[PDB]
RNA sequence: AUGAACGAGGAAUUCCCAGUAAGUGCGGGUCAUAAGCUUGCGUUGAUUAAGUCCCUGCCCUUUGUACACACCGCCUCGCU
RNA sequence: UAACAGGUCUGUGAUGCCCUGUCCGGGGCUGCACGCGCGCUACACUGACUGGCUCAGCG
RNA sequence: GAAACCAAAGUCUUUGGGUUCCGGGGGGAGUAUGGUUGCAAAGCUGAAACUUAAAGGAAUUGACGGAAGGGCACCACCAGG
């Protein structure tokens, strides 16, 4: 899909609030439009683009320009490569890499001012959920957890060419700084366990026994490093039932809670022993 | 490449009219791809022969490398003293020079050559697209190729393009002289990136009922309605 | 152009107070 | 004769195109104004330059 | 009196299965004089094959299933 | 008797239509940068020169 | 019976054996709202404003760039001269 409007581009470069001392990271350059438009809006433009035919194209396009020198282009997989320093970052995503990559934007140090993002509906609308909505899921609790998100305006697909599948849509993120004190992967561990079957109550949620087993890797590596003797008849399911009840989550169902709730899940986890990893 | 032994190359170097018309069309090759003036670039020259193109090219003041498979013309060429370089080999086996190497390609008289199976082993297909994905490795990035041909029918303009767009390259084919027969040529240029009651009145008469004659009054506003 | 009966097309599924 | 001849190929080098282009989809991703009516050859336009016709590859 | 090019000829294809191709000469028509076109004639006399629809051209049978047309989906932005 | 899709012949319709060259002298009849096709000659040693010998047919 | 078809989808303008549920052009819309059941997911009930000239069912069909099966031909091919 390339995008052809120019001021739907016009739109995104002002909304970003861009400055001429910026470092912007573009990633899905396109044809070249927004590209030049940040190279004469930006200081330096990194273009992230795996294929090295789009790569000759926009090098075409940006060749005998003065602000050619300005331009810098990272031919790989926008995945697994390391992301340099940048102040804004703009995107044009496909649907199938959106999500890991915002969570790498979520991972990106240092940190940056803003990132715009081109999404799908779906994933826009998943994206800015508040709890006791249908399309509350594992990226809306941690991208409001560790970001602050805005959907700015829903974009036509007549700009692009060929016309995507579902309607487009513009968000908004930014980091935030400092990050709240919250071990991510402990947080992203006990949110995978909570999230298996998302409409069935907690209690049910650790009764499962693979969540019984990485419990019980994680309690022995406690035991092990704190020398804590675990008696012959423990059972970390009872174990993980009464702190549950203890919690007041034990009837609560995933789907309905916030941040705050969850928060205090983890808090009363880590007291008691419990890691997720 | 047996044609131009020694009495064939004897015979190209002496024809006013093939030398005339080779010079035409390697003026407008040169002019059809966009290089800029007073920037002395690097060029490919396929089908070189003798030269001809290569001996324009050189006037202009751009440098170039031919290549061709025949002996005698590559001798002919040295033997009109030409500055460029020359190189003996096919295209169908790949051009051997560098990702990034030149700022243009010129090739004159060269891409029908590769549309028919003439050995058990060989393929015009895969030859042409071996061809086309060199031209798509050896040319710089953001160059431009103009590709001299006489198609004899269109399928060899449809394994051309197949090949063409199939190797990445992006362009199109432009004719000069499209209606003229003499001064018809093809160069493939690629580079790296009332109504209502009409229609009552007919299906009334499809129904096979009487219908009055269609004039100019057919559908009129008599007056305004109030 | 119309279809001919070789052609696969499958039948639809129809489913204040007065004061 | 000669000039049905010339109608038939050039309409037959046409539709082999346009039969080319959708395979070209699928595995992968003219002069009109320039005709002479009072007869055979190609009449200069003041408007547009010297003659051509581009057809663009996809 | 002189011995130019001509060193077996790169990519359209022409004709052909037995006294045939090819080599080789000889007649008729056109003709106050050409030798160059077409018709035949005789002499020496070969290679491959008794096959095919791969291409071209022609003649059949079926079909409007395949592509295309058609179905439906997806189908420009920016102030007051 | 008959028949003229072969026709012929200075006759009849103010019959329908379209308009209001000979002899004489000389030159030229592909003159040639060429693309588009048929032919002849050879590109040598299974050959060229010279001399001798010995076989036809349609007309 | 509109026809596909039905021994019932018959005994029906020559219109009445008994009785139950239920439709009233296409959308809005199984939406809003209220009630009610459910631990939850959801289930049952269920509009109006407005908008439109159609929506839908059944069957018979010429032509149609083409497509496939065969056959023939040294003015087509293989091997050759």
């Amino acid at each position: 899909h390339i995008l052809k409007n120019p001021l739907i581009i016009n739109s995104i470069i002002d909304k970003a609030a861009l400055r001429p001392t910026d470092v912007v990271l573009e990633v899905g350059p396109g044809t070249g439009n927004m590209t030049v438009k940040l190279l004469e809006k930006a200081k330096k433009v990194v273009a992230c683009e795996l294929d090295p035919r789009l790569v000759a194209e926009l090098h075409k396009r940006v060749q005998g320009t003065p602000v050619a020198s300005k331009l810098q282009v990272l031919v790989g997989d926008v995945l697994k490569t390391d992301l340099p320093f940048f102040d804004t970052c703009v995107a044009n995503l496909p649907y199938q890499i959106s999500s890991p990559f915002v969570f790498k934007l979520l991972l990106h140090r240092p940190f940056f001012r803003c990132a715009i993002l081109m999404f799908q509906r779906e994933f826009a609308l998943r994206l800015v959920a508040k709890p006791g909505d249908k399309l509350y899921c594992r990226l809306s609790i941690n991208t409001q957890l560790l970001a602050r998100v805005d959907h700015l305006m829903k974009v036509g697909k007549n700009n692009f060419r060929p016309p995507p599948k579902v309607e487009s849509s513009v968000v908004r993120i930014e980091p935030k700084n400092p990050p709240p004190p919250i071990n991510f992967q402990e947080w992203d561990g006990l949110v995978r366990i909570t999230f298996v079957r998302k409409n069935k109550t907690l209690s049910a949620a650790f009764k499962s026994s693979a969540v019984q087993q990485l419990l019980e890797k994680n309690y022995r590596i406690h035991c092990s490093v704190h020398n804590i003797i675990i008696p012959e008849d423990f059972s970390i399911a009872d174990k993980i039932q009464q702190i549950l009840t203890s919690t007041g989550f034990s009837d609560k169902r995933a789907r309905s809670m916030d941040i705050d709730d969850f928060i205090r899940l983890l808090h009363g986890f880590n007291a008691e022993g419990i890691h997720f990893s | 490449e047996l044609f131009y032994d020694e009495t064939e190359a004897r015979k190209y170097v002496r024809n006013s009219r093939m030398i005339d018309i080779q010079t035409r069309m390697a003026g407008r090759a040169l002019e059809l791809l966009y290089l800029p003036e007073n920037k002395p670039c690097y060029l490919l020259d396929i089908g070189c022969g003798t030269g001809l193109s290569g001996s324009y090219l050189s006037d202009e003041g751009h440098y170039w490398v031919g290549l061709d498979i025949s002996p005698a013309m590559l001798d002919e060429a040295v033997d009109r003293e030409i500055e460029g370089d020359l190189l003996l080999g096919d295209m169908g086996q790949g051009i051997p020079f560098k990702p990034g190497t030149f700022d243009g390609c010129i090739s004159i008289s060269a891409v029908q050559w590769l549309c028919n199976a003439n050995k058990k082993s060989e393929n015009p297909a895969k030859r042409l697209y071996c061809f086309f994905a060199s031209l798509f490795s050896v040319l710089v990035r953001g160059s431009r190729a103009v590709l001299q041909l006489y198609p004899e029918n269109s399928e060899q303009l449809e394994l051309i393009t197949t090949q063409a767009t199939k190797a990445g390259f992006s362009g199109g084919m432009v004719v000069d002289y499209p209606n003229s027969a003499k001064a018809k040529k093809f160069y493939l240029c690629l580079f790296s990136g009332r109504a209502w009651v009409l229609e009552k009145k007919e299906r009334h008469r499809r129904q096979g009922r009487e219908v009055r004659p269609d004039t100019q009054y057919t559908g009129r506003k008599r007056k305004p309605r109030f | 152009h119309r279809p001919g009966p070789l052609k696969q097309q499958n039948k639809a599924h129809k489913g204040l107070s007065r004061v | 004769r000669n000039k049905k001849h010339q109608k038939l190929k050039h309409q037959k080098e046409a539709e082999e195109e346009e039969l080319e282009i959708p395979p070209q989809y699928q595995a992968g991703g003219p002069g009109a104004e320039y005709k002479a009516k009072k007869a055979k050859g190609d009449v200069k336009k003041k408007g547009r330059p010297d003659p051509y016709a581009y057809i663009p590859l996809n």
